[PDB]
């Protein structure tokens, strides 16, 4: 059901353009602009370790004079941490997994990330076999709701925390594949560094405020 | 039968002038729906990501439809 | 009642030489400058988007107003 | 001519179209709208360290209150920190609405409002010779960094670092203020311009700090 | 040795006439397959993923079973 | 514009199309392999689009004149 | 210069019945292989990287070698 002179014509048109239209991404000014964005984003995921390593310090401290009045308080701090940290943890790991798959076995992630492949953060993630996007999205659930069963959550309380580190996507599909379907490797590596961001921001907040609850029983 | 006679009454549809001038006209001007979506989608311009599904749907219509057609012919003169 | 009936017209040109000149050049004229447009898509120069457009739009033209050649006969031979 | 094949043509028939959905998935990723998720991350990172820094200074200025006679020249200096950093986070917090005003409209909104990623907006907003800022934003952020150095007690600690990302000398040929933004669509510049009010946050962060280690040993 | 004594009853029914039509048969629902496991991981609706790998699946063994034939024509005057 | 009969009829000429075929495929494989290249990081790829696509544009340009091949009826 | 010789023969080898043959099977088999490499780019196979290599590499070639192959018009008056 073929035999036209010029549908022929456009489809082999339509291929060579559309073979050669895969190269395409953004700018090397809007990578450059990820790598810039997320130095900062390095930057203060930094900030926020020590800043959280720093206020354990008080608990420890409390703990040690007071432990009764921080029975309830102390053990909910320390478990906090420890899946706060298996969680930044997994993605780090996974962030090196994806700098590895993109340029090779030898590359780094920090800053070594030459390259700015688009099916290299897809095959990591969007991967029907052994994804961990499927995996993070189960675990990052797992962490949120955990800290609104840590502490009595209220709009003006941290009711943005689980605002920030949501699920929610357009319409269909959740951010498996809105935040690693054929995006540039960089722009992976940039919005990993935004979850871990968000979760230091997230846990210094819980953190925060189970300190607050406990100066209130304290005081 | 019941699959068969509709089959069948495609089939013959598919081989009139005015069944396959329909389907010419189809085979046209879906290609040409592909080509302005992907124009649209491509420039990320408005209201041009549905027309490539449009145009898309269409060309799934004619490759199911074209299953039901015979083309076959060998010269050796 | 002075629109439609224009069909019959409109094939006669289709079926005429100087309308598949006209058609072929216009064709071949929009395919170049959709290249050269894809060229300057991918490499990052400053008038890509503006005449991808206008090659795209002209391809579809042509195809819109193609979609009326009504003559594409398998011609069966039932010879020995 | 120059179309036909033999077999391949089947080939061409049905992969134009999937090469069509490739590009199509390509096109629709988020990469230019992940500039918006960063945006709100690096924004609620800003107003926190707001909250954190000006909770240092209320500390700095109620010990000022009691006792002045340890602590003058630190608090004034700090003050003046305070009132520098302000101006100038304020500045780029008026500047990047300009950005936005032909990005969609003058009721523009510098949040979540874009409505589309133009790259010919910044260049004529900030990089021209009549109403281009550029030269006003690299002079004026030139001012912190020399300020946090040339008036400061310098340590391997102290501003080695941030300068990092308070760069003021980019890279060969273009300049700096066009080095950042030339060809760069809208919602990147306010991004861009998000992480320089952060990492002016951080900077105002660090210096507090500094000061609250030389006025307790002090 | 005996290599070649596995593929010698595939070129006449490759050119079957019920072999053909086979052929294009399997051919038109693997393109359409193909084309509407597309379509539902552009709209992001779930089992596309599926489609398209049975279609992929199906194409490349078309192509590959067709690649032993022998087709031949010209003229002169 | 002027006499241009001679390339219409060096693109008609049996010893036209053989180069005009050449170079279409010859700027396609250019074309794809340019694009390999771009999408690998690989050295003097992102130039080969260019002379590739160039080659695209000046043969579909010369190609604008041919005459048609003319539908036959029976 | 001397390559316009291998040139010249390998252009009067591909006329012929035996070589003509394989073009069918170069042709077949690198549509294969690229619609194996579109499917791991498309859907994101593991090491596909490495196969979307080899499949463009292949249809590079199915192009280049094309290039050799002589098309007649042969009007009709």
């Amino acid at each position: 059901s073929n035999g036209n002179a010029n549908r022929q014509k456009m489809i082999n048109l339509m291929y060579l353009v559309f073979i050669a239209m895969m190269a395409l991404n953004v700018s090397s000014e809007v990578l450059d602009g990820f790598d810039k964005v997320d130095k900062s984003l390095t930057s203060s995921i930094d900030g926020s370790d020590k800043r959280n390593n720093l206020v354990l310090s008080e608990l420890n401290t409390a703990y040690r004079t007071n432990p009764e009045k921080v029975k309830v308080w102390y053990e909910r701090s320390l478990v906090l941490q420890k899946e706060a940290d298996s969680l930044c943890t997994f993605i780090d790991d996974l962030k090196l997994a994806i700098a590895r798959e993109s340029d090779g076995k030898d590359a780094k992630v920090n800053d070594i990330r030459r390259k700015d492949n688009l099916d290299a953060s897809s095959v990591v993630m969007l991967n029907p076999i052994n994804g961990k996007g499927s995996t993070l999205r189960k675990e990052v659930d797992k962490f949120r709701e955990l800290v609104a069963t840590l502490m009595t959550d209220k709009a003006k309380l941290k009711l943005i925390e689980q605002a920030l580190n949501t699920e929610s996507g357009t319409k269909g599909k959740s951010w498996e594949s809105s935040l690693f379907e054929n995006m540039p490797t960089v722009a992976a590596i940039t919005l990993l560094t935004k979850l871990q961001s968000d979760v230091r921001y997230a846990q210094g907040e819980v953190l925060a405020d189970l300190v607050k609850s406990v100066d209130v029983g304290d005081y | 039968g019941h699959y068969r006679r509709y089959k069948n009454i495609l089939e013959m549809y598919l081989a009139s002038h005015k069944g396959r001038r329909l389907l010419n006209i189809v085979y046209s001007w879906g290609a040409a729906v592909v080509i302005l979506g992907a124009l649209f989608k491509l420039l990320h311009l408005p209201m041009g990501n549905e027309m490539l599904f449009v145009g898309m749907i269409t060309e799934f219509l004619v490759f199911f439809i074209s299953g039901f057609e015979k083309p076959a012919m060998e010269y050796h003169w």
